[PDB]
RNA sequence: AUUGACGGAAGGGCACCACC
RNA sequence: ACGAGACUCUGGCAUGCUAACUAGUUACGCGACCCCCGAGCGGUCGGCGUCCCCCAACUUCUUAGAGGGACAAGUGGCGUU
């Protein structure tokens, strides 16, 4: 009765922790559906692993992401991670491996992303302009 | 006509095959265990498309799984990996049960006994120790131990004096008395670093290789020494054979298969020729595993790969 | 109690107490060959530990001026009286630490002496003492009314990254004279010594030392002994 | 740059010189005896020497590279 | 053999406070105070022989530091 | 069953609102005509009806994040301040519109005085916006 | 019978962390219940300055930075027990704040 | 005859404080 | 030999280790609200509690220590191999 798996996804600052356990088919971000998390121009970003997965892969989970850090956009690029990586381990953990393998085959295959972070981050500002690599304007006569 | 053949592949890995172990209750389960930091329990659908596919993956070390051993019921393994510990995995979760973390270096090598009441290790910094089914680490052995490390550690399935046989980079296989963990008999024979020790299933013989290309049998009972065989480059592993009198070796990139009662090589499996342009050398086989009924071997490999050679009539 | 302060206005009170104190101390104790000070908290007293090459003259005359030196500590820094005690204690080599002898070469210029026996007899002294290299850099008004800088070097020193904070000690002084002002700066390049207060412990980054194989006489034909 | 400087190649000979019966063609054995053996101050620079010592172990295999002064000489009976 | 170099030593410091010092480790041998030729008091420098090479390799690790008379004292072979 | 978070927010204000401005309970001051909700704005609200939509927002950012007051209900409402050739800021709402609302809420009996300090929903808060909230996906499917 | 917190502050790892771990054992050879070692968040004390002591050059900054360590630990303990787990040759970089389940 | 600097000399290389 | 490099700090990784009511997660209990036929191992909760020591465990997220990890290491091609 424990079958559950807590994963997480990374993009930029931000950290979505997915919760995977067993269930009925139900996704929420923060409590909120998935189809209400708030820059529905980028709605298909969301829909994208559910989207390539079918409906009967999530059809026997339940999963509840938590999201916290970065801006908007990175928000939902690390519920899009978090999602595919919670149903990729669960898979791994509690169904068999070769299921898992073709999963993942399908997600890697579509974007590495929704497994592999990111690894980019801000760069720190230097002491001779306005931002890392630019610089002041130099003044000549 | 007593030849071999390639039945097939086993694909799944991202490292090189480290060790592969089996058990006489399950003849449908191996394990594999890699330098991808998982251990792979595979499940034997002998049919056309694959002869075997990953079932359940163990992950959890953090370094290279350096050994892997099966217990006698057949269902609980025992790992040991690069990065220090000992893990007991409970086969039928996939999870582990108890970790051992005595060991400060590199875990080179794990055994258990013929009735898994207690095991014992072997790693790079040049200590045997035992432990029990428990987690406690109940006896370090560290006087007339290796100069160097330790790099194969084996029981004995015999009742009569149960004996641990050891090896290691000093050139050197040492026979440990178990009762009271003291030195009984020292071979000096080896001229170069032993990577693997093997013992008879008729607990009569003992086997050992290395970095000088030759295997030399040892006598269990008198500390004596039989003779020796000659592979062509380094033995990475010895394997005995259970059904039949036949010392299997991992030298190089071929397995060749001593007879042990005309001393000939019987067969010298190879693998086949790819990568056609002479500008690399071939995988080299790893690691030797004979299944209880002898009519399998498996063999791991470089190319992360896990072949199987069937015996035929 | 009443008073409360937060951890960081803490950590920089207490190290600019420690700065103004060894300031003090190197303007009060510079002719007797002061190179540091260490404050040592106990439960019962605060022990200050002058580190000097001439330990008898900061201890004074039958303890005279180590007691001055405690009374005007007490009395600046507000400690409760006889709740500070100083200790002098000699350092251990005098040629590995640029402080004493940047003061030591300070002291011959200001006494008649000229500035390059001074400077070689210093480097001599700091080189026999098992130094690795050294360099005395001198700079001012040495020949006439326009100044220059006169270096001397012996050995090896090394001068960027991060060794250069535990394998380098510096120390720059001034000598008041009649004509100006003298720079002096004395750096010494302190020899690796494992488990030992000569020196570093850890070793230069970049030095790999291999260690010499054993004599392997190899086996002829197998043998076995049955101890 | 990827240009080993004067001191991982000097090592790495000196290291070859001395323990060329310990080496093989696999990194992660010769980075383990370079640092039994040895005694170097930091893990990369380790890595680097570890690794020039297995390229050059699959260049001693090729014939004897010049610099490098090993018992090899002796089987060379022609 | 039993050499104990004390360090500095203050001026107050004859050959009974020494003796006292070292006394609760156990009995002497020969005191040396490196005392001054033509002046009375010491130089900086004792020489101790405890009569027994073990009790004085003992007290070399205990009477190290302890900051007597206000001079903290290096004591070594 | 539906809840709040069930529902997209930026309907359920207006149902709320709505909702607000249908039952004749909620007080008005005598300003709401004359005053910008913040020293940031340029003009006046372009609706009307503002105070019942603010009150309806308030109300279900007290359903959610609950234990707030008259501060956090200002930086909620607060927005960018153009400063003319200056570069721009955050400022923050007006006081005065946000304890007004909340006081005129406290009236309707929806929201109340938390224990720590602070406003909360009362059990009657919370029966009002879910039962809105269910109207509006109810609404949303036909 | 307490709940004594010991709280140690310092700016190095090294020994902080070797005092840490001589309470820890002190503590755990006479049967304590150790809650161990907890570590607050790094305090980073920053201070950026022109690097010229006239206003000439090429506008040049200078970044010093001071860090310091915190760590936590709680006994279940007499008071005389702790007063001698604690008095065992604290480095001088370390200071620690005993605080006896109140202010 | 040598070392430096310079040539409104002659060849190579480098740099978004140079260009494309 | 100095400088370069190495070095130090920092960014990215670890479902492996060490731990945490001055960080949390997950279960469990209580409470509010919604549907309902009678509904629910139902949904929402930054509501409360399990710090009176079990009458709950644990470290994924957070923190920061120790280690590990990357080396042009592996496979092709060019290059005086
Ligand atoms: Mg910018
Ligand atoms: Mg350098
Ligand atoms: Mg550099
Ligand atoms: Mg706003
Ligand atoms: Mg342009």
């Amino acid at each position: 009765p424990l079958q559950s798996v807590q994963v997480f996804g990374r993009k930029k600052t931000a950290t979505a922790v997915a919760h995977c356990k067993r269930g009925n088919g139900l996704i929420k971000v923060n409590g909120r559906p998935l189809e209400m998390i708030e820059p529905r121009t980028l709605q298909y970003k969301l829909l994208e692993p559910v989207l390539l997965l079918g409906k009967e892969r999530f059809a026997g989970v339940d999963i509840r992401v938590r999201v916290k850090g970065g801006g908007h956009v990175a928000q939902i690029y690390a519920i899009r991670q978090s999602i595919s990586k919670a149903l990729v381990a669960y898979y791994q953990k509690y169904v068999d491996e070769a299921s898992k393998k073709e999963i993942k085959d399908i997600l890697i295959q579509y974007d590495r992303t929704l497994l592999v972070a990111d690894p980019r981050r801000c760069e720190s500002k230097k002491f001779g302009g306005p931002g890392a690599r630019a610089r002041y304007q130099k003044s000549y006569r | 006509t007593e030849q071999m053949t390639l039945r097939g592949t086993l694909k799944g890995h991202n490292g090189w095959v480290t060790q592969i172990a089996t058990t006489p209750q399950f003849p449908d389960m191996i394990l594999s265990a890699s330098r991808d930091k998982t251990i792979i329990m595979w499940k034997l659908t002998r049919d056309e498309t694959n002869y075997g596919i990953p079932q359940r993956a163990l992950r959890g070390h953090s370094h290279f799984v350096s050994d892997v051993v099966i217990s006698s019921d057949g269902q609980f393994a025992l790992s040991g990996s690069w990065d220090g510990t000992l893990r007991l995995w409970d086969l039928t979760t996939g999870t582990t049960t108890r970790r051992f973390v005595g060991h400060t270096k590199d875990v080179l090598s794990v055994a258990f006994s013929s009735d898994n009441r207690q095991i014992v290790s072997g790693s790079r910094d040049k200590t045997i120790k035992l432990w029990n089914t428990l987690g406690v680490c109940k006896y370090t052995v560290q006087d007339e131990s290796h100069s160097e490390w330790v790099s194969c550690v084996r029981f004995s399935p015999n009742s009569s004096n149960p004996i641990i046989v050891s090896c290691g980079w000093d050139k050197l296989v040492k026979v440990w008395n178990l009762a009271n963990c003291k030195l009984k008999t020292n071979h000096i024979g080896h001229t170069g670093y032993l990577n693997t020790v093997t013992v008879s299933p008729d607990g009569s013989l003992c086997a050992s290789g290395g970095k000088d290309g030759q295997a030399m049998l040892w006598d269990l009972n008198e500390g004596k020494h039989l003779y020796t065989l000659d592979g062509g480059d380094i033995i990475n592993a010895l394997c005995f054979s259970p059904n039949r009198y036949w010392l299997c070796a991992a030298t190089g990139p071929s397995i060749k298969i001593w007879d042990l009662e005309g001393k000939i090589i019987v067969d010298e499996l190879k693998q086949e020729v790819i990568s056609t342009s002479s500008k690399a050398e071939p995988p080299q086989c790893t690691s030797l595993a004979w299944s209880a009924d002898g009519q399998t071997l498996f063999a791991g490999y470089t190319d992360n790969l896990v072949r199987v050679w069937q015996v035929t009539i | 109690m009443a008073v409360q302060i937060s951890k960081k206005r803490k950590f920089v009170a207490d190290g600019i107490f420690k700065a103004e104190l060894n300031e003090f101390l190197t303007r009060e104790l510079a002719e007797d060959g002061y190179s540091g000070v260490e404050v040592r908290v106990t439960p019962t007293r605060t022990e200050i530990i002058i580190l000097a090459t001439r330990t008898q003259n900061v201890l004074g005359e039958k303890g005279r001026r180590i007691r001055e030196l405690t009374a005007v500590v007490q009395k600046r820094f507000g400690f409760p009286e006889g709740s500070v005690e100083l200790y002098a204690e000699k350092v251990a080599t005098r040629g590995l630490c640029a402080i004493a002898q940047a003061e030591s070469l300070r002291y011959k210029l200001l006494g008649g002496l000229a500035v390059r026996r001074a400077c070689y007899g210093v480097l001599r002294f700091i080189m026999e003492s098992g130094a690795k290299g050294c360099e005395v850099v001198v700079s001012g008004k040495l020949r006439g009314q326009r100044a220059k800088s006169m270096k001397f070097v012996d050995g090896l020193m090394i001068h960027s990254g991060d060794p250069v904070n535990y394998y380098v000690d510096t120390a720059v002084r001034h000598v008041l004279l009649r004509q100006g002002v003298l720079g002096i700066k004395v750096k010494i390049m302190l020899p690796w010594d494992p488990t030992g207060k000569i020196g570093p412990k850890k070793p230069l980054p970049d030095h790999v030392s291999i260690v010499e194989p054993k004599d392997e006489i190899l086996p002829t034909t197998p043998i076995s002994e049955q101890k | 740059g990827r240009v080993r400087t004067k001191t991982v190649k000097k090592a790495a000979r000196v290291i070859i010189e001395k323990y060329y019966t310990r080496l093989g063609n696999d990194f992660h054995t010769n980075k383990r005896v370079c640092e039994e053996i040895a005694i170097i101050p930091s893990k990369k620079l380790r890595n680097k020497i570890a690794g020039y010592v297995t390229h050059l172990m699959k260049r001693i295999q090729r014939g004897p590279v010049r610099g490098i002064s090993i018992k090899l000489q002796e089987e060379e009976r022609e | 053999n039993a050499t104990i170099r004390v360090t500095n030593l203050s001026e107050d410091t004859r050959e009974t406070d020494l003796q006292e010092l070292f006394r609760p480790f156990g009995s002497i041998s020969r005191i040396y105070l490196a005392k001054d030729k033509t002046t009375g008091q010491s130089k900086g420098f004792a020489f101790i022989s405890f009569h027994r090479r073990e009790d004085a390799a003992r007290a070399i690790a205990g009477v190290s530091g302890f900051g007597y008379d206000h001079l903290i004292l290096n004591v070594e072979w | 069953g539906v809840t709040v978070k069930d529902v997209n927010q930026q309907e359920f204000v207006r149902a709320l609102a709505a909702f607000l401005k249908k039952s004749g309970k909620l007080k008005v001051p005598e300003w709401v005509d004359t005053v910008k909700l913040a020293k940031h704005k340029e003009l006046a609200p372009y609706d009307e009806n503002w105070f019942y939509t603010r009150a309806a927002s308030t109300a279900r950012h007290l359903y959610l994040r609950g234990g707030a007051g008259v501060g956090s209900m200002t930086k909620i409402y607060g927005g960018r301040q153009r400063n003319g050739v200056m570069p721009s800021h955050f400022s923050r709402g007006s006081k005065s519109v946000a304890r007004r609302v909340l006081q005129a809420l406290e009236g309707l009996k929806m929201v109340e005085k938390d224990q720590d300090g602070g406003r909360k929903l009362t059990p009657q808060g919370q029966r009002d916006l879910d039962r809105i909230a269910g109207q509006v996906a109810a609404a949303n499917k036909k | 019978i307490h709940r004594i917190r010991i709280t140690l502050t310092s700016r190095n790892v090294k020994s902080l962390e070797k005092v840490c771990a001589d309470l820890i054992r002190g503590a755990k050879e006479k049967n304590l219940k150790v809650k161990g070692p907890v570590r607050m968040p790094t305090k980073t004390l920053r201070i950026t300055t022109r690097k010229t002591p006239c206003g000439e050059g090429s506008k040049t900054w200078d970044r010093f930075q001071m860090r310091i360590h915190k760590r936590l630990i709680d006994l279940h303990s007499p008071s005389e027990i702790v007063k001698q787990i604690t008095s065992i040759s604290i480095e001088p970089g370390v200071e620690v704040e005993v605080t006896i389940a109140d202010a």
